[PDB]
RNA sequence: UUUAUCAUUGAACGUUCAUUGAACAUUGAUGCAAACUCCUUGGUCACACACACGCGGAAGGCGUGUUUGCUGACGUCCCUUGUUUCAAUCAUUGGUUAACUGAUUUUUGGGGCCCUUUGUUCUUCUGAGAAGUGACACCAAUUGGUGUUAGGGGAGCUGGGGCCUUUCAAAAUUUUGGAAGGUCUUGGUCGGGUGGAUCUUAUAAUUUUUGAUUUA
């Protein structure tokens, strides 16, 4: 009878299909599944191992290195230093053919994201409703822009460097803009 | 009721899975809606026929009972489906 | 025969001790005890082609460690079995082992 | 490179430093074992904090590169696409695609070369410069000869002028001494 | 108990997979709760056609899976 | 194997084994139960599911068997089409280990209803 | 008025299993399920002279090395297609069913 | 080792070529191995290194005892957490004739092992110390979600087992049972339209258990 949401840690009074639908479509739901989710791969990644370590046992070790420990608050701050690069790593995608073929015959056909006739159904459907108040389309053609330079577009990006390594860069480019 | 593997196939909606199909054909996919039944709508589908052919259809909607298996994503492991105590809030009245 | 040493006492009760040694060294006799004394000292006993075959070691064992070869100071009973009296030598073995 | 120094970060167990470069090598040129017998804490931060000091000279080489091929070429190209033979292409972005030509014929690095030729083929496609600078270069420089013969006909295969590249193409299976061709 | 969720190839051209081989395309004129199916124009493909007559209604004990030949 | 599956022990008690579920065709899945129901649908954690050719079966009959082994991670298998379980490995975690975290579990548990009682409050 | 209640005053009992592939099993039933899912700790299992699907359904089993000799299967109803008693029991005493005897009190 | 479409038409001597129409992969696939490299786990325990014929771990079986006939939810203190061993100093307690021996605690120092404790350690802070046992940690937009709050040792108390002593009963000095004390070892610190679990019944008719997977 009673359908128990583990998630939302409600109940539904009696199970039938539509209160199912309406309420795993629910943004009540979506939000404290989403927080879930992630959760649980934010506690596993942060979960140390700790493992067993059998230690074995045993003249030539007669080097001694020193170690290098740092400073609670400095721990703590290379740890969120850390977690936040995680984060950017992961979520980082490359741009870069998107912005490449910007001016193309077909690239409002096929980079536009829904158009492409495979996943092109998709977008259309996995829109939310959009109940609350407040496209390039195919159309487009070699006609539309002609001469690309001409209507300036901007130059490609420079690329990116690590800041770690910033300061080891060439100083002073040949040929200034 | 629905028991703990259905309610996981009630969970993994909208999500990559795989079927076989008693056939041999593993229809793969996003994952529509799953009934009770097991009746199981799936959508971009790649289907691998017994002959060893590959093809793609759009809108499949297998039956249950020539479902072999279904594979779910991995991270379905960590279910609050699975937590063998979790306490109910005082179910209602 | 030859006793072998360094043999890994912790491998097995009886039986699965005599397997895991005589398929290291892939015999009539492998008599390994379960007493304190004995505990990483095992016994095979084959004698001429035993000391032959004793005469090819370089051999370590399956749990790990090398194993040393030496001849038995004495005998094992199958050798006594095979130079066959000797049931009153194991009756006065056991009256010095009970004395 | 941020995922590799990552990849360096996450690396504890010391015995994947085997998996990372040769043991030998690891060795001989860099100076870690893998196999320690001691606390191997500091011995393995100290192996990371080495290792980053030759993730830092490879960052420099490649990083002054790039930089290079950035700064000179790749701030001027602004159509890598092939709209429609219609189309032109301004005089200034020819200027910078020869030159990217030439440079890369220098690094000899021979895909890397085949790549921006076919690459530059692209928004150039059919202007008779690149496909004529093409079969110069492989003549002169790679000497296949009969390459330049093939490239040679994908040209007249579409470049408007077919004219220099009709004599060329010419003189090219003169020497090839296809006469029946 | 669930009547099956084929509200959306209400009207739509599916195609069945019959049994293992057996394939057959019709338009979904209905659907009960065991997903017994009856089909307008069926028309069975063999890989050579063979049409079926007006109505039809197959057996949801047959009937493997189905696809939507129309667009949705 | 030497396992020595508990001599008074089903299903519920086999939670998180590693199984040898054997099907209809023949088809093994290898894996850990993490849960089953009435009709028998298990799930099964981390699972690879081995086949053997039609061509090493002549092998097998009456050896080195080249069992073609895919991986289907989690899966969760049907009560229709199988033939019958049994158990490859213990799981990880001994007896004393899993009743210690069962205990921590259920405290965990009664602590998010007080949660939950103050939050009503 | 179902059977398998029999079946329930089985435990620890030595009897053999027919499957519905063929499969033969010898191993002492330690209990047994509503609808006769039968778990055996004690197997070892034979293949009557053959089933290709039964050949591999018997070796992939481990510890073959056709009589292979498990610790513990449990077996699914819709398998058992017949199941050998040992004919040391006396049916007479099992068959009385407590349950019928009360039912036919209850009438 | 094998395989890499069919149909129709024309031509040449079943084959080859051409045209037309229809519908993954050869570096594969299958068989036989063999070797290297790599991966994860485990008492790399305690004892000992010798000439026979140990405690605490992990998994199962059997026996005894208690408790309940399903389960649980709803309406103690102190010390330490790098460890271990050795010497010295001091305190207390016991014995023997101020001296000696033993035990415990504190301090100092040395040796070994280990620090992957990878963030150099139950949580926070500082560079081992300090504080605490609702707090902390963190992701989304003050709110919501998940995890953690530990481990060891000792004492008090309590449960169980084993031994010994005493008393009482029964049977023919012995056996059994009960009680008490001491010693050792191990463990801990009433209701309910509530839900869940198991089993019955719908339920042997198309969806998992009352058969269409021995390929005839
Ligand atoms: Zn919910």
């Amino acid at each position: 009878t009673r359908y128990y949401c583990e998630y939302c840690h409600s109940y539904l009074t009696h199970d039938t299909l539509s209160v199912r639908k309406s309420h795993l479509v629910g943004k009540n739901h979506l939000r404290i599944t989403a927080d879930y989710y992630r959760n649980k791969a934010r506690d596993i990644i942060n979960k140390h191992n700790h493992k067993r370590r059998h230690i074995g046992k045993r003249s030539s070790q007669n080097e001694t290195l020193k170690v290098t420990c740092l400073s609670n608050k400095e721990k703590r701050h290379i740890m969120h230093v850390k977690k936040m690069n995680q984060k950017e790593l992961a979520q980082t995608s490359i741009d870069t053919l998107k912005l490449l073929y910007d001016g193309s015959p077909g690239y409002s056909k096929v980079f536009v994201d829904a158009n492409r006739f495979d996943i092109g159904d998709l977008v259309k459907a996995s829109k939310l409703p959009q109940r609350a108040n407040e496209s390039r389309s195919r159309d487009e053609t070699c006609e539309s822009n002609p001469f690309p330079r001409l209507n300036n577009p901007k130059k490609l990006e420079p690329p990116k460097i690590l800041s770690q390594w910033s300061n080891t860069i060439p100083k002073t480019s040949i040929f200034y803009s | 009721m629905n028991g703990i593997p259905v309610k996981l196939l009630n969970e993994a909606q909208g999500h990559i899975v795989s079927l076989e199909l008693t056939t041999g054909a593993t229809y793969r996919g996003k994952l529509v809606e799953s009934e009770d039944s097991m009746n199981v709508q799936l959508r971009d589908v790649i289907a691998t026929e017994p002959q060893g052919a590959v093809t793609h259809m759009d809108q499949i909607f297998v039956r249950g009972s020539q479902i072999k298996f279904i594979v779910v994503p991995d991270l379905l492991k960590n279910a609050p489906l699975f937590k063998k105590n979790s306490s109910r809030p005082m179910p209602p009245i | 025969e030859n006793y072998t040493r360094l043999l890994l006492k912790h491998i097995n009760p009886n039986n699965k001790y005599a397997i895991n040694p005589s398929l290291p060294l892939p015999l009539l006799e492998v008599s390994i005890s379960r007493s304190s004394k004995m505990t990483n000292q095992a016994f095979l006993t084959f004698q001429e082609e035993a000391d032959r075959f004793l005469e090819k070691y370089t051999a370590l064992k399956v749990q790990g460690r090398k194993v040393r070869m030496g001849k038995a100071r004495t005998n094992s009973l199958l050798g006594x079995x095979x130079x066959x009296x000797x049931x009153x030598x194991x009756x006065x073995x056991x009256x010095x082992x009970x004395x | 490179y941020a995922l590799w120094l990552q990849r360096i970060d996450d690396i504890m167990d010391l015995k994947q430093l085997s998996q990372l470069t040769s043991k030998d090598e690891l060795l001989k040129k860099l100076k870690i074992d893998i196999n320690y017998s001691g606390r191997k804490g500091p011995y393995l931060q100290d192996a990371k904090k080495k290792l980053k000091k030759i993730t830092k000279e490879m960052y420099m080489v490649v990083q002054y590169q790039v930089l290079e091929i950035y700064s000179i070429f790749e701030s001027k190209i602004y159509i890598n696409y092939y709209t429609s033979p219609e189309t032109l292409v301004s005089s200034d972005e020819i200027e910078t695609w020869i030159k990217y030509l030439d440079y890369t014929i220098t690094l000899q690095t021979d895909s890397l070369t085949h790549l921006n030729f076919q690459r530059a083929l692209l928004p150039l496609a059919h202007y008779d410069l690149v496909w004529i600078k093409y079969s110069k270069w492989l003549i002169n420089s790679k000497n296949d000869l009969l390459g330049a013969k093939n490239v040679l006909l994908m040209g007249l295969k579409f470049s408007l002028k077919k004219t220099e590249i009709i004599k060329l193409l010419y003189s090219v299976i003169c020497k090839l001494n296809e006469y029946v061709l | 108990v669930s009547t099956p969720e084929l509200k959306k190839y209400m009207d739509k051209k599916i195609l069945l997979n019959i049994n293992g081989s057996r394939k057959v395309a019709g338009i979904l004129r209905g659907y009960d709760i065991f997903l017994n199916v009856v089909l307008d124009d069926a028309m069975e493909i063999n890989g050579n056609n063979h049409q079926l007559g007006l109505q039809t209604v197959i057996r949801g004990n047959s009937i493997i899976s189905l696809e939507a030949l129309d667009a949705i | 194997s030497k396992i020595q599956v508990a001599h008074s022990s089903r299903l519920a008690n086999l939670i998180d084994y590693k199984l040898r579920v054997l099907t209809q065709d023949g088809r093994v899945y290898i894996g850990q139960l993490m849960a089953f129901d009435k009709h028998m649908n298990l799930v099964l954690n981390e699972c690879i599911e081995e086949r053997v050719p039609k061509t090493q079966l002549d092998k097998l009959r009456p050896l080195n068997i080249k069992v073609e082994k895919r991986v289907l991670g989690l899966t969760i298998l049907r009560g229709e089409q199988i033939l019958s379980t049994v158990v490859e490995d213990k799981p990880l975690l001994s007896k004393k280990e899993r009743l210690v975290r069962d205990k921590k579990e259920k405290k965990q548990a009664q602590k998010q209803t007080k949660l939950r009682k103050e939050k009503e409050k | 008025m179902k059977l398998v209640n029999f079946l329930k005053k089985l435990r620890n009992e030595q009897v053999t299993i027919e499957l519905k592939n063929g499969t033969t099993v010898w191993g002492t039933l330690q209990s047994v399920s509503p609808q006769m899912n039968a778990i055996l700790t004690d197997v070892k299992l034979t293949l009557p002279q053959s089933n290709g699907i039964a050949m591999a359904s018997l070796y992939l089993t481990g510890g073959q090395q056709n009589i292979a000799s498990l610790q513990y299967i449990n077996i699914r109803g819709n398998t058992i297609r017949q199941i050998i008693l040992p004919d040391s029991l006396n049916l007479d005493s099992l068959l009385v069913d407590q349950k019928q005897l009360n039912s036919l009190r209850r009438s």
